[PDB]
């Protein structure tokens, strides 16, 4: 009944902005690690 | 080519992580029951 | 020509004669008069 | 020139707020006349030649409605019906007679007006106002010439206001200076 | 204010008496603003081509070709825009302006004046007196064919009449 | 036919303002 | 100097009312619209265009007068005075509901000519604009509810008319024929605009409550002044509070100021989004599974379905009166009741 | 003096505000 | 920094940065332009608006035939 | 301030209130009176549906 595209949209929209801003904070993590004593 | 000046490194803090992750959930929260119609 | 084109210039005249003139010499002049 | 006394210094309107200080018996009718002081700020010679300009054109429009009401041109009936001042004009503009005088009036403005005006503010040797048209020799003489000048500046003075009027009393009523002057009464309205 | 033409106005500063009809008439800013060789070539042709257009105005009137139909002269531009004696005329006048371009580019470097093309066939103008007169006689020439063939195309646009089909039963609007 | 501006217009001002450190914050 | 340079100083000083070069738009036509509203409230009828009495003059109250929108008849028309609706007559004017378009459109410019006035006070100041930014908020409710969603509409009939009473029908009819409340991007903008007061409310509470001993008053008050380089109050036991009180608190000032910037804008900017939305009838009105599961069992029932029902009746009853040039006749048989579901 | 932006603002915000507020107290008492 | 053809061909148009003209320069032409411009936008819009009628202009599709 | 003011403003409020009382406000901005909301041809509720002859149709429905 539900549209396979409703599914789709739902999960990936949530899903690649989620990833995107936890890349980004484990990038900026990382040079903090980095830059600091380790 | 070369070195490029422009070059400057990104930082994401926790709790703009946090902001994010909270506004994209709630968002899908709130528009799932339309996208499903 | 029709009357909707008169009313139409008439109404630039106006806005020229009745606000955009009246307001900007009474600006120019005291701009003028009042250096400080 | 013309005397110490009607356009000159020790000659004022007033009793006498010490004067303008821009203003002296150096220019043509000067009698001291500014309870603005649009004197100092604004460029005498710029002001001076919109003066004369002004005067000119509402002399030549005064005389024009006169003659208007007076006198019809030949050939000028079959044409326009009554049209004294306002429907004049735009009866006029509608046929094409006052768009072939506003090409040439805009002939002469641009290929006289604006370079004689610019030239005249960046320090040229010729005064507001003067064209150096004299086809006749009427201001051969100097004596006469500076009379002529403030002739000229008084009767410009006057038809500004002779005209503004008879725009104004047209505007009320529909009629054109003669007319008016004929039926004085005011409940008449043509 | 010596403008010498009109006494109010004062010679423009680059207006000396070097070029031939100068007498001072530039009241609007434009050889102030562009090259007066560039100025002076521009009037000399834009004055040719009037003088050969306003004979071309009387003669086509006057006489057509046995060939060709009876045509008043836009009608004649028209037809032949759409017969191929236009486009022929156009190539030959574009082929001689195509060393025109190299005659002005000459002109803006120098060693050549302003309109001067050294056609003297018949050896006219002989002692620099008699070639100053005819230069004045062909500047005068020029400004007014430039202003009577724009005044036979619009009287004809207006009155639907030829010019000398207007001369005589004047028809006035 | 016959002046630079010279301002950046592309620079913040970027000056740090001090703030002193007293016996109370101390 | 130069005129213009004599006029920009002239206009720059520091008078009891700052002028400046946006004055010259902001003023005449913020007075012109807040005068020609009063006139309209308290003179102008709408009997001609509405079938309403909306003026003091007709014995309305505050709440009930208003400047209403003009006839249907006119479509998107400016309504200029000299226009050929009213052809340079004054009354006619009025009676078409002219005086509206006037409100609006001159408001319209003195929400631009304020937003200028922002800007320039800013940058003569010398701080950041932060303001006229902020205002865009109020500026795109406006746009989008009193410009954009007529525009979109048959005509300006459909717009608020400027008035209390006025606005709490525009309300009700929007909600009766869009379903507005479902509307997620409504939705958005009250979840802005109540966090916005909760942030307003919390954030006065805990400056209040967390002051450093200043005085020896106990009127708190007074221990303040405005020459001070240090912090009126505790942000340290303010984030110790809210962190063990609430799980999370603010540790950085400005982080929490633009905040309480940024959640009354991004509400009314998600609103005026939806409002938008609704200008075209694009309208998140029903949930086409829910509807059908409701035709094909009589049995189930949700609030949703309530909601729908309740809009049909606002929709069916206010029909004819709010819409007098349909001509809209409904006989009590086809005009829906809970008894007659 | 006579004339200044603050009198002509002022003057500008009661003239009118006058002419309303005695307009309004006639409608008061209007039969209606 | 790489020189090329192209570079060296389009060099002169990205020569005369921050090059201005003298005070006000032509800006009263520019004022005048604009005021032309947003009489003809007044103009087209009021005749879509269909509070200007000038002639044989009829703003509706029956217009297209 | 109190001398200009105890003239003028007075005076303005009378005029205020005769501008209703005299009628003046119903003639300039059409506002029907009580006795003219439905004439006896015309007993619904007045609308106007043409916007080019929006002036005309007011002269007809006001005209009575
Ligand atoms: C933030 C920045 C701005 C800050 C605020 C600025 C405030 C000042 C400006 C506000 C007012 C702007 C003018 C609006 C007038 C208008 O809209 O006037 C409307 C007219 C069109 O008029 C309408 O046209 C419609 C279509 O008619 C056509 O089709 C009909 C079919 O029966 C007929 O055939 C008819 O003859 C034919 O003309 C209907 O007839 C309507 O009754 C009639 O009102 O467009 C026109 O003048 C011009 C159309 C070009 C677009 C210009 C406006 C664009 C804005 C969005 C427009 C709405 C789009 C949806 C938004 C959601
Ligand atoms: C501001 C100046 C001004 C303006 C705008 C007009 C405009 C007009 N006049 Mg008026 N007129 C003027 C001055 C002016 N005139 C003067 C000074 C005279 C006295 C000679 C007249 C005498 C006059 C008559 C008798 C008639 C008009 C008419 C007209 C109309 C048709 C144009 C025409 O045939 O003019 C003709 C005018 C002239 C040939 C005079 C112009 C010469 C003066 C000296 C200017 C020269 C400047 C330099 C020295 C037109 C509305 C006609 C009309 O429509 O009447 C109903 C008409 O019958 N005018
Ligand atoms: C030599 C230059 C020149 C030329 C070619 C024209 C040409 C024209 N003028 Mg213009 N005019 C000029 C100079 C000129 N004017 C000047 C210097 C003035 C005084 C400022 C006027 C004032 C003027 C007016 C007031 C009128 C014309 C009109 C006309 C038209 C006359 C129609 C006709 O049948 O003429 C035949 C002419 C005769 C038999 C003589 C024609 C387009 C008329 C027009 O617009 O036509 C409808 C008109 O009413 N002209
Ligand atoms: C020698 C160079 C040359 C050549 C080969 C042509 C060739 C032609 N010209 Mg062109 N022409 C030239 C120079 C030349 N032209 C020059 C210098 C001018 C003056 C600017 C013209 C002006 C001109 C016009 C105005 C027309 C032609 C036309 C023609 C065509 C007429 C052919 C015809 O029917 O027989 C011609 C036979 C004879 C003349 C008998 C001998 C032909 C394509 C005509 C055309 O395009 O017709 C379709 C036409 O109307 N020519
Ligand atoms: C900051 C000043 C300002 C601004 C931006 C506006 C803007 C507006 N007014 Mg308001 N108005 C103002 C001052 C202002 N007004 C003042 C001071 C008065 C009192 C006299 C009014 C009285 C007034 C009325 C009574 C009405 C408006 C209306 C309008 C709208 C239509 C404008 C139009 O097409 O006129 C056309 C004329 C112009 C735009 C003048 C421009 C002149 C040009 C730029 C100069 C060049 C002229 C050219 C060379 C000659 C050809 C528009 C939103 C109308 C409206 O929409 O109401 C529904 C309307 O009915 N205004
Ligand atoms: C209904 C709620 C509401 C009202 C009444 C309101 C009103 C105001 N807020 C202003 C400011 C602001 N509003 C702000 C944020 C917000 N404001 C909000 C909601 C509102 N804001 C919200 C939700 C936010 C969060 C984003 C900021 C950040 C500012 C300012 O900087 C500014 C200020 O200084 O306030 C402290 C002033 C704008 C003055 C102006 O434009 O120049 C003069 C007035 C003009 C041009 C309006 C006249 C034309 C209007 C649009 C149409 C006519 C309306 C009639 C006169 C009255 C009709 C009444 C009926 C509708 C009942 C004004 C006092
Ligand atoms: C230089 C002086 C002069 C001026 C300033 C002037 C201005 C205008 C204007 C205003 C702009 C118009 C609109 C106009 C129109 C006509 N003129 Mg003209 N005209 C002038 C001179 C003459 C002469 C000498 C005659 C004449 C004619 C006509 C006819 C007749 C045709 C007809 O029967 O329809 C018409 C329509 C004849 C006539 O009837 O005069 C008794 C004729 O002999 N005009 N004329
Ligand atoms: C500032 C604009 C203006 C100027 C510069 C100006 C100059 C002159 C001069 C030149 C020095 C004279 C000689 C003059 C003569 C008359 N003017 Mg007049 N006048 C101006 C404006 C008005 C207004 C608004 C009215 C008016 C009137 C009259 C009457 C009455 C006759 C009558 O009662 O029938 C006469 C004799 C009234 C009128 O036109 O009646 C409808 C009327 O209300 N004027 N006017
Ligand atoms: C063509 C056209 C039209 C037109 C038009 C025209 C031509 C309109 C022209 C109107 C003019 C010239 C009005 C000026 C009147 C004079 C005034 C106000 C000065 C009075 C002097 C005073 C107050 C004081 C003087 C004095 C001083 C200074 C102080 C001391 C004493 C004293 C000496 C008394 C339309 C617009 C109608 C529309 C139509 O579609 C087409
Ligand atoms: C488009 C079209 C075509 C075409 C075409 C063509 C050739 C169009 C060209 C038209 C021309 C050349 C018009 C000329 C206007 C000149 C004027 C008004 C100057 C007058 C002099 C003045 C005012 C003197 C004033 C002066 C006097 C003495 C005294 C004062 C001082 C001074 C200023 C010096 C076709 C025919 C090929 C057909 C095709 O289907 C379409
Ligand atoms: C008691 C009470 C209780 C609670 C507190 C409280 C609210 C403070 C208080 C209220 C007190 C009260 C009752 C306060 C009320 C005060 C009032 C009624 C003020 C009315 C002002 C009217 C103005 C500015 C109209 C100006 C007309 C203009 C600009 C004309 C415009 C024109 C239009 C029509 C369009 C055409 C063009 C032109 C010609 C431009
Ligand atoms: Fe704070």
């Amino acid at each position: 009944n539900v549209s396979v595209a409703a599914y789709l949209a739902v999960l990936l929209g949530t899903f690649i902005p989620v990833v995107f801003l936890i890349t980004l904070f484990i990038q900026s993590e990382a040079r903090k690690a980095a830059e600091s004593g380790q | 080519s070369g070195p490029n000046p422009n070059k400057q490194p990104v930082e994401l803090n926790r709790t703009s992580l946090f902001w994010g992750l909270l506004l994209i959930f709630v968002l899908a929260v709130l528009f799932s029951s339309y996208f499903f119609n | 020509m029709t009357p909707s084109f008169s009313a139409f210039i008439n109404s630039l005249l106006a806005g020229l004669f009745i606000v955009i003139i009246p307001i900007g010499t009474a600006l120019l002049i005291v701009s003028q008069s009042d250096r400080l | 020139y013309q005397e110490g006394v009607l356009q000159g210094l020790g000659v004022d309107a007033i009793p006498g707020t010490d004067r303008p200080k821009n203003l002296d018996g150096t220019l043509v009718g000067d009698i001291g006349f500014d309870p603005l002081g649009f004197s100092n700020w604004l460029d005498l010679r710029w002001a001076r030649e919109a003066e004369i300009k002004h005067g000119r054109v509402a002399m030549l429009a005064a005389t024009g409605m006169i003659v208007q009401d007076v006198y019809k041109f030949p050939g000028v009936q079959q044409t326009f019906g009554d049209a004294s001042m306002m429907k004049l004009h735009n009866v006029a503009v509608g046929q094409g007679a006052m768009q072939q005088l506003f090409l040439w009036i805009t002939v002469l403005e641009t290929l006289t007006g604006i370079p004689a005006i610019i030239q005249t503010l960046k320090g040229s040797e010729r005064q507001p106002g003067d064209f150096g048209f004299d086809p006749l020799g009427c201001g051969s003489n100097p004596e006469q010439l500076a009379r002529r000048q403030l002739v000229e500046l008084k009767n410009g003075r006057l038809a500004m206001i002779a005209v503004g009027g008879m725009v104004h009393h047209y505007l009320l009523v529909g009629r054109g200076p003669i007319e008016f002057i004929k039926n004085i009464p005011n409940f008449k309205n043509p | 204010d010596f403008s010498a033409a009109v006494p109010f106005l004062k010679r423009p500063s680059n207006l000396d008496g070097a070029y031939i009809g100068d007498v001072g008439f530039d009241p609007l800013g434009f050889s102030d603003v562009f090259d007066l060789r560039v100025l002076r070539e521009a009037e000399l042709k834009h004055g040719r081509f009037a003088m050969l257009a306003v004979l071309g105005f009387i003669v086509q009137e006057l006489y057509t070709f046995p060939f060709f139909p009876k045509m008043a002269p836009v009608d004649a531009h028209d037809y032949f825009v759409k017969q191929g004696g236009g486009s022929q005329i156009i190539f030959w006048i574009s082929f001689v302006e195509l060393f025109g371009v190299v005659a002005l580019f000459e002109t803006l470097q120098g060693k050549r004046e302003p309109g001067d093309f050294a056609f003297d066939p018949l050896g006219l103008a002989k002692d620099e007196a008699t070639l100053e007169r005819y230069r004045l006689a062909e500047v005068k020439h020029a400004r007014l064919a430039m202003i009577a063939i724009g005044g036979f195309i619009h009287q004809y646009w207006v009155t639907k009449q030829t010019v000398l089909e207007q001369l005589g039963n004047f028809k006035s609007l | 036919p016959r002046v630079y501006d010279e301002e950046d217009q592309l620079l913040i001002l970027s000056d740090i303002v001090t703030f002193e450190e007293t016996d109370l914050g101390r | 100097r130069g005129w213009f340079d004599l006029m920009d100083d002239w206009l720059k000083r520091d008078r009891f009312v700052f002028v400046g070069w946006s004055g010259l738009l902001l003023f005449p036509t913020s007075y012109l619209s807040i005068g020609g509203w009063f006139t309209g409230t308290t003179f102008v009828t709408s009997w001609y265009t509405h079938g309403l009495a909306s003026s003091y003059l007709e014995g309305c109250n505050f709440f009930t007068a208003a400047v209403s929108t003009p006839a249907n008849s006119m479509g998107h028309s400016l309504l200029l005075l000299w226009g050929p609706e009213a052809q340079g007559d004054f009354t006619r004017w009025c009676q078409i509901g002219g005086l509206w378009a006037f409100c609006a459109l001159h408001g319209s410019f003195g929400l631009i000519g304020f937003c200028l006035r922002q800007f320039e006070i800013a940058r003569l100041v010398g701080i950041r604009p932060y303001n006229a930014i902020a205002f865009s908020g109020p500026i795109a409710i406006f746009v989008s509810v009193f410009l954009m969603y007529p525009l979109g509409q048959a005509s300006w009939f459909f717009a608020p008319s400027l008035g209390v009473a006025a606005i709490f029908r525009f309300l009700l009819f929007i909600q009766g024929f869009h379903n507005f409340t479902l509307n997620p991007f409504h939705m958005m903008g009250v979840a802005g605009i109540l966090g916005a007061a909760l942030l307003c409310a919390i954030h006065g509470a805990t400056v209040q409550n967390t002051i450093f001993e200043d005085g020896d008053a106990a009127n708190t008050f007074r221990a303040f002044t405005p020459t001070q380089a240090e912090e009126t109050y505790s942000m340290v036991t303010a984030n110790r509070f809210w962190s063990q009180i609430f799980g999370v608190a603010f540790s950085n000032k400005r982080w929490l100021h633009f905040f309480m910037l940024f959640v009354p804008l991004a509400g009314l900017w998600t609103s005026a989004i939806g409002i938008v939305g609704l200008a075209l009838n694009l309208r998140a009105y029903d949930f086409v599974s829910q509807e059908l599961r409701a035709a094909e069992d009589p049995e189930f029932e949700t609030f949703y379905t309530k909601n729908i029902l309740l809009n049909e009746g606002i929709r069916s009853w206010m029909a004819a009166q709010d819409q007098p040039h349909e001509n809209f006749i409904f006989p009590e048989e086809v005009l829906p009741r809970g008894n007659a579901l | 003096p006579i004339f200044t932006f603050r009198w002509l603002a002022i003057h500008g915000l009661a003239v009118p505000t006058v002419f309303f507020l005695g307009a309004i107290t006639s409608m008061q008492f209007i039969q209606r | 920094a790489l020189r090329t053809r192209l570079g060296e061909l389009l060099r002169p148009l990205n020569s005369e940065y921050g090059k201005v003209a003298p005070g006000w320069g032509t800006t009263p032409i520019m004022g005048f332009v604009m005021l032309l411009f947003a009489v003809f936008l007044l103009i087209i819009l009021q005749i879509y608006n269909s509070s200007l009628i000038i002639e044989n202009v009829d703003v509706d599709w029956a217009s297209l035939g | 301030y109190w001398i200009i003011h105890s003239i003028t403003i007075p005076a303005l409020f009378v005029a205020g209130w005769l501008f209703v009382s005299t009628g003046l406000a119903y003639d300039i901005f059409g506002t029907p009176r009580p006795n003219e909301y439905f004439t006896q041809e015309r007993q619904q509720v007045p609308l106007v549906n043409d916007r080019f002859s929006a002036k005309q149709e007011l002269e007809d429905l006001t005209k009575g």
